[PDB]
């Protein structure tokens, strides 16, 4: 219950590598940073978290089962010891501690079960280490303290829960960060918290979600329509959001010596005018939209079913690298650079359409390009100039 | 209404031995016709059925024969795990080859009549 | 939703705009189902016409000193149907002919324009009824009526607890 | 009272300046000429199917508005559906079902 | 949260007569005072109509009814105008709409820093009232008369702007007020 | 309001050797004559006038007159119920006979001047 | 968001010799004309952009202009009063003159 001793905390302004493309590119989450993922039954926050805990940039993960599924927790050992590291060939199971206490399971356990695990992950934190801490779910820790407040007799506040629920999550949650470690050598440890909210009905109203939500910088808002139509991971742009998008901007331009942040803003733009578009098109019409405008729409729609979905259980879209993402987006932008290049030049909306149907396919397979032949996708761009030109012509 | 209905743990239910080999392919391929086909069937109530295109109607009278015949059994009819799988894949035949892009040519090859 | 203040005053008042909303749809939309019918008996007359002058037309284009000859004779009313307004040498000869010829296809042809036009307003009117005016409603009730009981149940709860001290 | 004015190429409009009609023979210079004569409350503006084609910015922006009416009108080679593409176009956008 | 159904509101009104309610709507839109006409009564306008009738020996009791009612259409076709859209209010209507925003801005809206308008007196009071009142009657009349919407309008903001500073006039320069009755109905 | 207004027992109250035989016919017809009238007047607000026919342009000045003479009397005016039932037939004169349709023909002929 | 938001000590902190003589007068005429403009832009997302009246439709673009370029100006500027008050005014001149009905004709036309 009393968070292990540092010298100082540091500002997370490190990128983790989660190779989930809408994550990584959009929302990114620092090491050291804590991100909510709240979302209704079923919108995939338990993946989200599976995914996290066997391809991220972490020295060891600790894996909360707060009050989940009894069978969720036996999928973990059993899959875990048979993901093997290609380079070092040691097992996920080997580079990370599990703590699991399900929904029957007693039902006051479930705060002993986070408070477990946060140690642990302060334990091996000191010692210099990236730790990652999973918490599903901080819902049903939520629940043992109204159960519990409701035995003491004690004043409810929000919707049945105690009064000092916003302290007992702020006293959780700022027990991460990147620190400087106790003892004479000045080591850098962290703690990145990964935690899944469960609201009823998806009401992010709700208490725990609010007082998560002021407490933490990133915000995975899982969306139940993205759900229901196959789109995974179910990832809502509009609502999401990071905090550290403008550091690790600065940060993911360097090492990429691009100008990332303005792709992604630009990406980002080309989303938020999708959404603007869309209640124009329910109520007047994509036939009364401009070749440029209906242009958007499509290049917002390669972002969509090409970048920002990926499979779960497919080898080749699990894991995107950092320099797989840059070659991607590249593409996918390049496409309505020089479409609008076109379209201004006299060139008209479905002639670059039906003229582009070979190369508009290249792009929505380039998830499952290989890492060894990053090649293919960063060629597509200079072949669209050629299929472009012969276009105008 | 298959739609906003999952299974979880099918997965640990497909495959041979547990069901047909097709088991897999068929299901993913009959649902996005499905729902593509009840996306075009919308259509055709809002903008008419002239803002449709060919292959848009296709997939619209497919998802009245999918919601008639494949769903529509009866209380007391009891089919079995190969006859549903042969009454879907009957019913997919009425979409192109081209257009059952999720189901690799060795499946295609091998159950569609 | 649109934003509000829960209170029990506000869900009798969107209570009854959104009666009078679903009334304004079915309203709108009758006149969307009118109009369709006044514009299909004149669209199909207007494609007949067209079709007919725009050949005969061509045909007179077809069959037609000529520069100085041409040097040296120089010779729309406002009607409301529903809720649209509506405004109101042989190969010389031929050409005469057709200009009263294309003064009516001028008042006819621009006609179904405007017919298209109003067509156009009101669908849209419909649309932004069904699709975000009702449904803001809608949901708006439900959270309105969803908090009230809450607050009630909640609120009789601490008396409960009150009423033992 | 309004005025009546042509667009078209010489050959195929030149006898309706006989009649008292503005008849006049690129994009931006029809574009320009046709929206100072809609500015000039004209009645109505007729054009050829191929000058039309090069300012179909300017008819969609002018067709709204009831004062000023454009109709398409042949040239000495013909058309090639631009009567019937605004006509069809209007009607399956409007109706629902080519009649 | 302006939720006057709390005990202390509720409470209140059942023993005062009159009520000024305040509207958050209307004092972001920078309206003041920001007193909501629909919402907000008085058990003496009755009674107060009876006197000010007998004061200025005018029908005062029954002009205040016609700019009650006047903003009470308002808001019947404002409610039944917002989803629907004014695109097809009928010519008689809109003029009630051009009524109605002639009475919220130049009567009801004033401010209390201007010297001028933080004082109505009684014959201020009438004047303004004579101005707009006269106005949709007269150009009711002028509707009637087979004449579009549009027109009366354009050949009418000369009128229109100095019925916009006639709380602007003085007390001795009242004249000036009462002196739009006449350009208004020619 | 009459319209969310009711009397559980005004049917015994209201008749022959009650008040006069026309009572409850002229009840029943001047209250769907205002619903009716009040549902026009804001057909006028939504699709305009001229969507108005002849007979709904007497049913909107129905209600405009039943509102400001029939309800509208004064807090000092003692109607009997002569003048009362008198009142609702010269505001249902407006109408044609072929709007009264709940007033039988043979009370209708009666009293409607 | 300045619609919601309000001052109750700037009356006496304005006026000439504080700030600008005229401040008030167009503090006055801004949120309204925003007020509208902001009205009207909701309305051109639901009905449509042509659907709005023109007069309404000069408004729609007076309230993105008061977004994009007064409102935002970034964490890091220090812009002037008079700066700011002239701006403002720039903002205004979009408007016709007879639509600044909360403005007098002495501080019209001086500015
Ligand atoms: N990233 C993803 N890729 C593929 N499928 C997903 C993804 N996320 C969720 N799903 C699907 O959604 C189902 C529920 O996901 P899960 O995370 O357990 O939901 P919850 O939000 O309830 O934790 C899974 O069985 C899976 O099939
Ligand atoms: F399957 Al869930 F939150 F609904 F883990
Ligand atoms: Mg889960």
């Amino acid at each position: 219950r009393r968070g292990r001793p540092i010298k100082q905390k540091l500002n997370p302004d490190v990128p983790m590598i989660t190779g989930q493309r809408v994550i990584d590119t959009f929302f990114p989450v620092t090491k050291g940073g804590a991100a909510a993922v709240p979302g209704p039954f079923g919108a995939g926050k338990t993946v989200v978290q599976h995914q996290i805990a066997k391809w991220s940039d972490v020295d060891l993960v600790v894996y909360v089962g707060c009050g989940e599924r009894g069978n969720e927790m036996t999928d973990v050992v059993n899959e875990f010891p048979e993901l093997i590291d290609p380079n070092t060939g040691e097992s996920l199971m080997e580079r990370t501690v599990l703590i699991a206490n399900t929904s029957n399971m007693p039902v006051a356990a479930r705060e002993a079960s986070i408070y477990t695990g946060i140690t642990i992950a302060e334990y091996f934190r000191d010692m210099g280490y990236d730790v990652a801490i999973m918490a599903d779910s901080t819902s049903r820790w939520a629940e043992a303290l109204r159960e519990m407040s409701g035995r003491l007799e004690e004043m409810p506040g929000d919707e049945g829960y105690p009064a000092y629920l916003g302290s007992r999550l702020a006293e959780y949650y700022e027990r991460s960060g990147r620190v400087i470690a106790l003892g004479s050598d000045q080591r850098e440890g962290s703690i990145t918290a990964i935690s899944a909210v469960s609201p009823s009905g998806g009401d992010i109203s709700e208490p725990v979600t609010q007082n998560t939500l002021r407490v933490v910088k990133v915000f995975w808002g899982l969306d139940s329509s993205l759900a229901q139509k196959r789109h995974f991971p179910s990832i809502n742009w509009i609502q999401s959001y990071s905090l550290y998008s403008t550091e690790v901007g600065r940060y993911m331009d360097q090492i990429l010596q691009q100008d990332w942040s303005d792709m992604v803003t630009e990406g980002m733009r080309i989303l938020q005018e999708e959404e603007q578009l869309n209640e124009i098109v329910r109520l007047v019409g994509i036939d009364s939209l401009s070749d440029n405008d209906r242009l958007t729409l499509e290049v917002a729609k390669s972002i969509r079913e090409d970048y920002l979905q990926q499979n779960a259980f497919d080898d080749v879209d699990t894991f995107t690298s950092r320099e797989k993402q840059f070659n991607m987006l590249k593409v996918i932008l390049t496409f309505g650079k020089e479409a609008r290049k076109a379209l201004s030049l006299g060139a008209y909306f479905n002639e670059i359409m039906e003229g582009t149907v070979a190369v508009r396919e290249r792009i929505s397979r380039s998830k499952y390009i290989p890492e060894e032949e990053l090649a293919k996708i960063s060629s597509i761009n200079e072949e669209i100039k050629e299929t472009i030109q012969l276009i105008v012509s | 209404d298959v739609l906003p209905s999952l299974s979880r743990l099918k997965d640990k239910g497909t495959g041979a031995g547990k069901t047909r080999e097709d088991h897999a392919a068929t299901m993913n391929q009959l649902f996005a016709a499905y729902a593509q086909g009840k996306q075009a069937k919308e259509l055709a109530v809002v903008l008419g059925e002239s803002a449709l295109s060919d292959i848009d109607k296709i997939y619209a009278k497919f998802a009245e024969r999918f919601e008639n015949e494949y769903v529509n059994q009866g209380f007391y009819t009891n089919r079995t795990i190969t006859e549903t799988l042969d009454l879907g894949w009957e019913l997919l035949a009425m979409l192109p080859r081209t257009e059952l892009k999720r189901i690799k040519d060795d499946l295609l090859d091998k159950y569609l009549p | 939703r649109l934003n509000v203040n829960p209170t029990r005053m506000e869900l009798t008042r969107l209570k009854k705009q959104l009666t009078t909303a679903t009334r304004g749809h079915k309203l709108l939309k009758d006149k969307q189902d009118e109009l369709m019918r006044q514009f299909i008996l004149l669209i199909r007359k207007n494609n007949e016409l067209r079709q007919a002058i725009e050949k005969e037309t061509q045909t007179a284009m077809k069959d037609f000193f000529i520069d100085e000859l041409l040097a040296l004779e120089n010779v729309v009313v406002e009607k409301n149907i529903m809720s649209v307004k509506v405004p109101l040498d042989r190969s010389i000869d031929g050409f005469t002919q057709l200009l009263p010829k294309l003064l009516k296809l001028a008042e006819v042809e621009k006609t179904c324009q405007l017919m298209a036009e109003e067509i156009e307003k009101t669908r849209r009117r419909v649309n932004a009824l069904e699709y975000m005016t009702i449904p803001q409603l809608e949901e708006t009730i439900y959270y309105i009526k969803m908090k009230l009981e809450e607050n009630e149940r909640a609120e009789v709860t601490r008396l409960i607890k009150v009423k033992n001290m | 009272t309004y005025k009546i004015g042509v667009v078209g190429d010489k050959d195929s409009v030149s006898p309706f300046r006989l009649f008292g009609f503005d008849v006049q023979h690129t994009k931006t210079e029809i574009r320009k000429t046709i929206d100072e004569m809609a500015k000039n409350e004209y009645g109505v503006i007729y054009i050829t199917e191929q000058c039309a084609n090069l300012v179909p910015e300017t008819i969609e922006r002018y067709k709204g508005q009831l004062t000023p009416a454009i109709i398409l009108i042949p040239s000495h080679q013909g058309t090639l559906g631009i009567g019937l593409e605004e006509i069809q176009n209007s009607v399956e956008k409007a109706v629902g079902q080519n009649i």
